[PDB]
RNA sequence: CUUGGCCGUUAAAUGCGGUCUUGCAUGAAUGAUGUAACGAUACAACAGCUGUCUCUAUGAUUGACUCAGUGAAAUUGGAAUAACUGUGCAGAUACAGUUUACCUCUAGUUAGACGAGAAGACCCUAUGCAGCUUUACUGUUACUAAUUAUUGAAUACGAUU
RNA sequence: GACAUGAGUAACAAAAAAGAGUUUAAGGUACCUAAAAGGUAUCUUAGAGUCUCGCCUAAAGCUUAUGGCUACGUCAAGUAACGGCCUCUAAGUUUAUAAUCUGAAGAUUAUGACGAUGAGAAAACUUUGGUACCAACAUUUAAAAGUGAAAAUUGUGCAGGAAGGAUAAACCGUACCUAGAAUCUGAAACAAGUAAGCUAGUAGAGAAUACGAAGGCGUGAAUGAGAUAACAAUCAUAAAGGAACUCGGCAAACUAACUACCGUAACUUAGGGAUAAGGAGAGCUCAUUAGUCUCGAACGAGUAAAAAGGAAGAAGCAUGGAAUAUUGUUGUACGACUGUUUAAUUAAAACAAAGCACUUUGCAAAAAGACGAUAAGUCUAAGUAUUGAGUGUGAUUUCUGCCCGAUGCCGGCUGGUUAACGAAUUUUC
RNA sequence: UCUUACUAUAGUCAGGACUAUAAAGGUCCGAACGGGUUAUCGUUGCAAAGAUAUCCGAAGAACUAUGGUAAGCGAGUGAA
RNA sequence: AUGUAUUAAGGAGAGUAUAACUUAAUUUAUGUUUAUGAUAGAGGUUAUCAACAUAUGAACUCUUAGAGAAAUUACUUAAUAAACGAAGUGAAUUGAAAUAUCUUAUUAACUUCAGGAAAAGAAAUCAAACGAGAUUCUAUGAUUAGUGUGAACGAAAAUAGAGCAGCCUAUUAAAAUAAGUAAAAUGGCUUUAAAGCUGUUUGAAUAUUGUGGGGAACCUUCCUCAAAGGCUAAAUAUAAUACAUGAGUUACAGAGAAAAGUACCGUGAGGGAAAGCUUUGAAAUAGUAGUUUU
C-alpha cells in the first residue's frame, strides 16, 4: 500500500486531509510476459508529442519561476 | 509535535500495536498460535461468462439515434407488474 | 500469592495516600497462614520458614492422614520433625476411651497441652502460656500472634464437681493479653500452647536508612519542619514549637493521654483495663 | 518560562487521553463533543 | 557595652586557636557535652607553587577593520542638537549675557543627554486584594452530652424527703 | 494598516580547513561567420565528480526506534534471516451484569470484558513446589584454546524475590531523516535534548588517553576574499621576587597515573586514619635461563616465542620520553555518616536518616489512624501490643537535673451548675 | 506526554582496588550514566537556563524506558 | 433588525463528469402548457436549446450491535445534536460608599426527565354586602399597598389587548368524590404575622336542614368556595428554512466568518484570523528635475 501526501481541501486553502491510499499487487506469473519498449521521441507523432512537449516546457518553466519566487528571489 | 500530530493517525505513522484494515473483508479466523485459517466459504469468486462469439460491444453506432421508450396512459410504464405478467403469458407461459 | 499494586504505596481504591510513609519496598509474597486449625489429627512440622510480612516465624506442617500442607505461626522452640495436633474439632475416640469418661481435666492436659497444640482455652489449665488466642467460638486467632508475644489464662468460669474436679459452668474464661489487659474470651475460643517464635525481634537494629526503605517505609517529615499551611506545628522563624500542644496533621492530640477509642464503643469483655503509664519515664 | 513538555511524546497517549472514544464513553466527554459540535469544529477529538 | 582580660600566632591581629569569668540575652531529647570517621559546608595557619601582584611584555586563533553578497533590533514629539557664569518646578545644547567654532564623514571612547529597558526598587495612600496567625468579631463542622421516635419489660439499690 | 529612523549598521566566529583540476543540462553575453546554424571563450542558475589536505571516530559512521508539513512503485504463511494482527494475563480501566450504598450526578464489592512496558508450540525445512523456582549476585557448562551471548547447573546474602493461558497460508507495517551539515523536541535551517544494536586496528587493566581503516563531513552564498590597529574572548611563554594581589590564593600554577616496591604519625567507636606523610623504580641494547613453546638430532640451538633477569651497558638537556588522573599538612565551628532540597540567583549549618523516647490501638463483626457532597466501603492488613498510627529528638561515649502553680490532656462525687423535658404558675383578645 | 510520589512490566552500571566471602559493603579510585561545587564567557545569548574548564555521586535511599493512578470549595504530591 | 408563513434530530469521513453528488456519484417514466407560453429547423458530449406538476432506480463509511486508539475490526435489512420546558440542587462578583441580616437572586451553572413545544388549567379562586367567573402571554394598575434599621426589594383586585372551550359519556378511555389527609407544636423555606411548601413528634369533621377551607395576627357572624382523584386545543419559548420591509451595513462596515469555526495557536478544554471587485488614488515616505539659498 502506497500512502498519499497530506494536502489541503482546495490546494492552498481549506482544511487538511489525506486522500485514499493506493494498493499495488505483484503477481508471480506461471508464464513470462515482456512489455514492448516505449517508442522513440521521434516516433510519437501519433500522440502529437511535438505540441505536448512545448506545453510541458512552458509548465516546467512556470513552476520553476514560481519556485524562485518561493525562495524570495527574482530572475535578474 | 505541532501540526502533523493533528492529522488523522494512520498505520504508516505508528507501530506499537496499531492496526487498521482497509475493509478487504474477513476470509477466515485467527488461531491462538498467531496464524490464520482461511474459510473458503467467505472467500469470493468472480463469475465471468465465456465471451467467445459475443458480438455486442460497449458502444452503439451514432447513426442510430437515442430514443427513450414510451408507455402512453400508464404512469408506471416500465415498472408495471401487469405489463410484465401480461407479456409473460404471451411469450413464455411454461416458466 | 504476590503482594503488589498501589496498596503497597499506602493508597486506597481512590488512589490517594491513606497510609503515609509507605512504598518502594522489596517485592514480597503473602503466606496463607492457618489461624483456625479445624482439621484434626497429627501434623508433622516440615520446616520453620521466614515470613517477610510477619515478625514471628511460620511452620510448614503436613497432615499425616491426607498429606496436605499448611502454614501456622511457629512457637518458640518448635523445630522440624515436631508433631503438632489441633483438638479444636473435638477429641478423638482413643483419648476419650483411655479416660473412659466424658472428660478429665488433669488427664487431658497431660496428653494435649503440648507446645504447638491448638486447644479450646477451656481445656488449657490456668497459668499456661498461649500465643494464638481467639475471641469468638468459631473465630480465628487474633491476639498475641506477634513475635515473642503470649497470653496467660487467669481464671475460668467453673465449679467443683464434689470430687475435686472442676467443671466449666460459664461461657467465658479470663486471659491476660500481651498488653497486660485481663479481658473475657469465649470458652470455645482457640489457643496454641507456647510462645510466638523470634523472641529477639524487637532487639534488632537496621543500622542504616536504606534498610527501612527495603521494608516499604518512607521518610517521616516532622511537623516543625513544615509551614503553617501544612501542619499545626509549622511556621515561625528558626526552631519553634509555636506554643501549640502536640497534635497530628489533622488536630488529633499526639500526647497527654488522649484516647482514640470511640467512646460509645465500650469494651464489654474487659475485666481489668490496661495500666496507663501517664507519660512517666520507664527507664 | 515555557518548557519542552512534548519531548518524547507518543501518539498512543494522544489517542488514549484526547481520543474520540475517551469522550463518547464518558459523561463529561459527551459535553466536549456537543460543545465542539455546536461551535462547528471539524476536529472533535485528537 | 567590646577590638572583654591574659596567652600563642603576624615586623604590625577588630581575625584564628587556648584559657578565665558578671552569661545585656548559655543550658540539658525546640536535647547538653567530648572524640574517631565523614564534608565541592564555613573560618584560620604553614610548606610548596605560580603573571594574583611589583609591572607588564611578546606570540597564536576568532572577532573588531576594508572590499563583495545578504540583511535585523531596542529606540525616536519635532530639531539648524557648542563652552562658561547666571537664571529658573530649585542640576540648561535650546532662556540671559559673553566667549568660541569653515562644511561633512571614519575608527575609538562612554562624561552628559536627570541615557534606554524593566511600572524593576523603597515609602505612603485606597473605608482595594490575597495568604497566614490568634484568648479579634460573627459562623459552620469533626467531636461530646441529653432526649421524642424506631422501643416492650422485670428486679434491686441510692437519692431527695 | 502602511511607511520612516537606528542602518546598509549589528549579524551570517561549535576553534574541523580548505586547495587546484574536470564535467552535465538550460539560459545570458562576446567573437568567428553573415546560408540559417554551429563553433570557441566566458558568466548566471541547478547539479555531479577526480587528486591533495584536514575534522569526527564507543561519532559528526552504519543498522533501526519514539517521532515526522521530508517523499509516495516501500513487494514476506513461519524459522534460519519479522514485528503487528491473534491467544494469555500485570498495573489499571469499565454508560457491561448482579447486589449494595447514595440530594441527582454517582460510589462500592463480586464477576465479566478490555487492557503490554511481559508470556506465546514446531522449523533448512516446520504446521509437582528445593522432587522447586527463573528476582539480584557469584560460579560452572556447546570439548583444540580464548572471548562474547543464550539457556541451564550449583551456591551465596537477606531486602526472601509476577500473573495467566497453555504447547497451503488473509489483513497491516517495510520509503527516507537519526541530529557537525537540509527531515525528530526546543516558536526556527537553534553550539541544547532523545531509545536499541553494531561501532577496523595499534596500545593498554579498561568503553581511560593518543593516533584513525572504512564511512561521513569540512552547512541551502545561512557567506566569500583581504588586513592582522586598539580592545575583547580563548590560549602559550617569561628575567628577578614569590600572595607584596585581594573582602578572600578568585583564577592560574605546582602536584598527579602505574608497581603485587619501601615506609607511614597523633588519635580511634579497634573497623580505621592510610593510596596518610615521605621515598624508590620506569624507555632502548645486552650477559644470564628451571620449566613452558619452537627447531634439529638425552643433548644441541633459538626471543623471526611468551616471560624472567642483574650494582651490565649506550645515547641525549631530559628515558612516569607525547596524551590522559589538579598540591600536601594543621587547628576549629556546624552537621555523626551515604543521601535529599527552592526545574531556571541561595546544595547549606536546612530536610531526611539509623538510634532514642513519649502518646495511642484488644481486633465480637469499625483495632486505631486516613479517605468517603456521605455513606456503604477501601488502605491499614489476609497485620494483632516485639502490630499499626501519631509526636519530638536525631548514630555512638559520658549524661539528661528542679517545678503539676498557669495551659492542655487523663481520671474521679448518686456533688454544684444544668438546655431540652418538666411539678407548681400566669396572661391577651 | 512536563514535573513530585507511588505502581506494574523491563532495562543499564568499562576497568581496577580494599574488605570475612567466588558471591554478604547506602566500601574505595575512576569512564559511560546521573548530578550541577567554583570561575569565566554569554545577557536584543547558539540557548526565554547555553558553552568551556573545574568539581560531586557512580551496587544504590541508584539511574533509565514504556504504560497506569492521584490535582484545583475541602488541597493533589511533597527526605518539606 | 423586526415581522409573517412553514417545519420539528444534527454533523463528519472518503469518493466522484469541478454548476450537476454517493462506486448507478448527469436514473427511468407520466400529464399539462409551450410565445396568445411561463413568471414546422440545427443540436445525445459540437450533449443536457423546457418549464410546471406527479411518480421513480441508486444513495458508500463513522457518530450508531459488540469490541477498540471514531470513519477499523467483526457483523448486520443494529440507527435521533444543540437551543427551548419542568422539578431538584444552588453560588459569587456587586450594592449598602466598610460589613454580618439584606441585596446581587427562586439569578448563572449543574443533574434528572420529557415533547415538538413543554408547563399550567375549568376555583376548597378572588371580591365586599355590588359582583366577577379556568390556564397562558403583553401593558397599565405600581419607583403603589406593604416589608426592611438602611440600601433596596415589591404584590393582588381591576382594566386593555392576544387567544377563547369546556368537561368526567373527560373524543380515548381516568373517581364508587378521596385520613396519617386537613391541622397543630417544633426546626426551616416562602412571605407582611395570613395563605402556600416541608423534616420531626402528634392528629379532625361529613354539605346551605350551615359539614369543611378561605376572606393577611386572632375570635365571632355572614359571604364565598368544595382539598386530600383526574382530562383538555389555541395565544407562549427555542431552533431551522422561505419570503416581506429598511432616513439598516457596503469590505478595519455588516457576523467571528463576502471561500470560517477554516488557516493558525495550545498536551488539552479552549482561543481564533487575514482575505471582495475591472473603478478612484489622499497623506506619510523614497529617488530625481526646475527655480532659489547654502
Ligand atoms: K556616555
Ligand atoms: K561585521
Ligand atoms: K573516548
Ligand atoms: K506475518
Ligand atoms: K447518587
Ligand atoms: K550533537
Ligand atoms: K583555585
Ligand atoms: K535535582
Ligand atoms: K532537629
Ligand atoms: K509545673
Ligand atoms: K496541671
Ligand atoms: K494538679
Ligand atoms: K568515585
Ligand atoms: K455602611
Ligand atoms: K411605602
Ligand atoms: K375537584
Ligand atoms: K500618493
Ligand atoms: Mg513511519
Ligand atoms: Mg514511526
Ligand atoms: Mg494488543
Ligand atoms: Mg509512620
Ligand atoms: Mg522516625
Ligand atoms: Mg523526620
Ligand atoms: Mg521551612
Ligand atoms: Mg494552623
Ligand atoms: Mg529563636
Ligand atoms: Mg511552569
Ligand atoms: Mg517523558
Ligand atoms: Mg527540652
Ligand atoms: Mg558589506
Ligand atoms: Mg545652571
Ligand atoms: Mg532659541
Ligand atoms: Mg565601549
Ligand atoms: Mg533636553
Ligand atoms: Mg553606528
Ligand atoms: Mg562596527
Ligand atoms: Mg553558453
Ligand atoms: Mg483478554
Ligand atoms: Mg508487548
Ligand atoms: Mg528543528
Ligand atoms: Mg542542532
Ligand atoms: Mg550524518
Ligand atoms: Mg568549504
Ligand atoms: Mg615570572
Ligand atoms: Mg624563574
Ligand atoms: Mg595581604
Ligand atoms: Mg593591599
Ligand atoms: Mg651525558
Ligand atoms: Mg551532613
Ligand atoms: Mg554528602
Ligand atoms: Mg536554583
Ligand atoms: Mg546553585
Ligand atoms: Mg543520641
Ligand atoms: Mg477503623
Ligand atoms: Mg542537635
Ligand atoms: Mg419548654
Ligand atoms: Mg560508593
Ligand atoms: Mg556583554
Ligand atoms: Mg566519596
Ligand atoms: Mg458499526
Ligand atoms: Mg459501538
Ligand atoms: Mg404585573
Ligand atoms: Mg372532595
Ligand atoms: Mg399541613
Ligand atoms: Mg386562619
Ligand atoms: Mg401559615
Ligand atoms: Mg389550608
Ligand atoms: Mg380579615
Ligand atoms: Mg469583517
Ligand atoms: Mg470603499
Amino acid at each position: 500500500v502506497n500512502q498519499r501526501m497530506h494536502e489541503q481541501r482546495h490546494g492552498d486553502v481549506g482544511n487538511w486531509r489525506r486522500p485514499k491510499s493506493q494498493k499495488m499487487m505483484i503477481a508471480e506469473l506461471a508464464k513470462p510476459f515482456v512489455w514492448p519498449k516505449p517508442p522513440a521521441e521521434d516516433a510519437r507523432e501519433a500522440f502529437d508529442y511535438a505540441m505536448w512537449k512545448k506545453q510541458k516546457t512552458a509548465q516546467e518553466q512556470d513552476t520553476k519561476f514560481q519556485g524562485i519566487r518561493a525562495q524570495g528571489e527574482v530572475v535578474p | 509535535g505541532l501540526k502533523y500530530r493533528k492529522l488523522r493517525l494512520t498505520t504508516k505513522d505508528v507501530n506499537k500495536g496499531f492496526y487498521k484494515g482497509n475493509r478487504t473483508g474477513s476470509m477466515g479466523t485467527h488461531t491462538s498460535y498467531g496464524t490464520y485459517k482461511i474459510d473458503y466459504t467467505k472467500v469470493r469468486t468472480y463469475v465471468c461468462p465465456d465471451l467467445t462469439g459475443f458480438k455486442l460491444t460497449p458502444f452503439v453506432s451514432k447513426t442510430i439515434r437515442p430514443v427513450h421508450d414510451q408507455f402512453p396512459g400508464d404512469k408506471l410504464g416500465p415498472k408495471n407488474p401487469a405489463t410484465y405478467l401480461a407479456r409473460w403469458k404471451s411469450e413464455n407461459g411454461l416458466d | 500469592f504476590p503482594k503488589k499494586g498501589q496498596s503497597k504505596g499506602g493508597r486506597n481504591h481512590s488512589g490517594r495516600v491513606t497510609v503515609r510513609h509507605r512504598g518502594g519496598g522489596h517485592k514480597r509474597r503473602i503466606r496463607m497462614v492457618d489461624f483456625e486449625r479445624w482439621i484434626p489429627g497429627p501434623h508433622t512440622v516440615l520446616r520453620i520458614e521466614y515470613d517477610p510480612g510477619r515478625s514471628a516465624h511460620i511452620a510448614l506442617v503436613k497432615e499425616e492422614a491426607t498429606g496436605r500442607k499448611s502454614y501456622i505461626v511457629a512457637a518458640d522452640g518448635m523445630r522440624a520433625g515436631d508433631v503438632v495436633q489441633s483438638y479444636r474439632s473435638g477429641l478423638p475416640q482413643d483419648l476419650l476411651d483411655s479416660m473412659g469418661g466424658v472428660v478429665d481435666p488433669g488427664i487431658l492436659a497431660a496428653r494435649t497441652c503440648w507446645r504447638g497444640n491448638c486447644l479450646p482455652v477451656s481445656m488449657i489449665p490456668v497459668g499456661t502460656q498461649i500465643y494464638c488466642v481467639g475471641s469468638r467460638p468459631d473465630g480465628k486467632a487474633v491476639f498475641c500472634r506477634s513475635a515473642g508475644t503470649y497470653a496467660t489464662i487467669i481464671s475460668k468460669e467453673e465449679e467443683t464437681r464434689e470430687d475435686g474436679t472442676k467443671v466449666m459452668t460459664g461461657k467465658f474464661v479470663n486471659v491476660r493479653l500481651q498488653s497486660g489487659e485481663i479481658r473475657r474470651v469465649s470458652k470455645d475460643a482457640c489457643a496454641t500452647v507456647g510462645i510466638a517464635s523470634n523472641i529477639m525481634h524487637h532487639y534488632r537494629q537496621l543500622g542504616k536508612a536504606g534498610r527501612s526503605r527495603w521494608l516499604n517505609i518512607r521518610p517521616t517529615v516532622r511537623g516543625l519542619a513544615m509551614n503553617a499551611n501544612d501542619h499545626p506545628h509549622g511556621g515561625g522563624r528558626g526552631k519553634s514549637k509555636g506554643n501549640r500542644h502536640p497534635v497530628s496533621p489533622w488536630g488529633t492530640p499526639a500526647k497527654g493521654g488522649y484516647k482514640t477509642r470511640r467512646k460509645s464503643n465500650v469494651n464489654k469483655w474487659v475485666v481489668t483495663p490496661r495500666v496507663r503509664n501517664m507519660g512517666v519515664r520507664r527507664n | 518560562g515555557p518548557r519542552p513538555t512534548m519531548s518524547g511524546a507518543t501518539r498512543l497517549v494522544q489517542k488514549r487521553r484526547h481520543g474520540f472514544l475517551s469522550r463518547v464513553k464518558t459523561k463529561n466527554g459527551q459535553k466536549t463533543l456537543k460543545r465542539r459540535l455546536a461551535k462547528g469544529r471539524l476536529r472533535l477529538s485528537a
